[PDB]
């Protein structure tokens, strides 16, 4: 008979196919809270991150829509709609704060103390950077500073390991550079250090591809397109 | 809103 | 200051934009449970139906996916996965049964006793037909018969009013024919009376368009394409 | 799965 861990992993993949990512999250958390000294397999670790990226991702999209609407109704001085919109937004933000705190507790409690290779250390620290950065995207004032500070500590810990342990062409490292640069551009409003970081990750990858090739080419070339996309539209905005 | 991994 | 009814309607439209249809349903139900002798406006009545069609619609899509998977794992004799898949399916079915019973209680309690024109009588009876037919799609045995029986009573009550009160080109009447025929084809497995019904609705619409024109042409011509689509692939299957 | 309004 299969173990609970096997059946939770199987349910999670059923949850992903039915597109019920909340329950996908719950199943993958049962797997994580059942760990001893060992760490998640690449597959389970990617199932956890896909679950959470899709739960948070639906709220982020909702937040963005409700924010743009509120910015329009502010533009007309239509306060009653504005107050309704903001109660709605505040509710979406309460979910964002809960989803983030779920994964962020897991990461510090189970996942990061189990990481045993460079691959997973970077993977979990970058995911800690990511979810502190989703908080930053909507927090204001004192709360925003704390998020941004947490984000920067996590991404820099990730990158100290990534640049010393993974190849320039590794998708988790390229993904880290991609997000770290986005954090400089959109949270810290620093286009100078966004481009320096993004373009340096791209150039070290190109250099490795030109001399050594790489394995898992599929994933990296697309993140590399992402890097180049953000770069060419960041640098058109500095000029334009 | 920019591209992120 | 705007009334609670106005602010619930406004929230529902915010819920639709953020794609949070569960809460859209809740807001539109507050509007319906606040009715006296008057009935919902065309707008609010369509907001309620869009809310529910999107809540149920996500479970139906999930059910279909989990059903096809289970039919495959049955095909291999892989019973342990089959039993996991069916606990998952049974959970989706428990949500389908709850969503259906929500709108079906509202329809009999508030909406149908308030309907005062042909337009809304047909609209609510057809929506009662629709949600008994979503139950039929997954129920078995005795439960399936009761659903199918309820479905047929509702659609025939709708159609006795539709054919006597609305024009052949009316989208609610064409939509009724579209669904009624689907119920014959997919629930009653009767392709003969599906085509007779679908093709008769189409032909009376074509006849009215050819002689009198029609207003709200936008919506009807597309439902009419739907009728013709189902017809041409139903009749290719009877031949093929 | 056929088209329905």
């Amino acid at each position: 008979a299969p173990t609970a861990r096997e059946e939770n992993v199987y349910m999670a993949k059923l949850a992903e196919q039915a597109e019920r990512y909340e329950e996908m999250v719950e199943f993958m958390e049962k797997v994580s809270n059942s760990l001893g000294s060992e760490e998640l397999t690449v597959e389970e670790r990617n199932l956890l991150s896909v679950a959470y990226k899709n739960v948070i991702g639906a709220r982020r999209a909702s937040w963005r829509i409700i924010s743009s609407i509120e910015q329009k109704e502010e533009s007309r001085g239509n306060e009653e709609h504005v107050n309704s919109i903001r109660e709605y937004r505040s509710k979406i933000e309460n979910e964002l704060s809960k989803i983030c705190d779920g994964i962020l507790k897991l990461l510090d409690a189970k996942l990061i103390p189990s990481a045993a290779s460079g691959d997973s250390k970077v993977f979990y620290l970058k995911m800690k950077g990511d979810y502190h950065r989703y908080l930053a995207e909507f927090k204001t004032g004192a709360e925003r500073k704390e998020a941004a500070e947490s984000t920067l500590t996590a991404y820099k810990a990730a990158q100290d390991i990534a640049t010393t342990e993974l190849a320039p062409t590794h998708p988790i490292r390229l993904g880290l550079a991609l997000n770290f640069s986005v954090f400089y551009y959109e949270i810290l409003n620093s286009p100078d250090r966004a481009c320096n970081l993004a373009k340096q990750a791209f150039d070290e990858a190109i250099a490795e591809l030109d001399t050594l090739g790489e394995e898992s080419y599929k994933d990296s070339t697309l993140i590399m397109q992402l890097l180049r996309d953000n770069l060419t539209l960041w640098t058109s905005d500095m000029q334009d | 809103y920019f591209s992120s991994n």
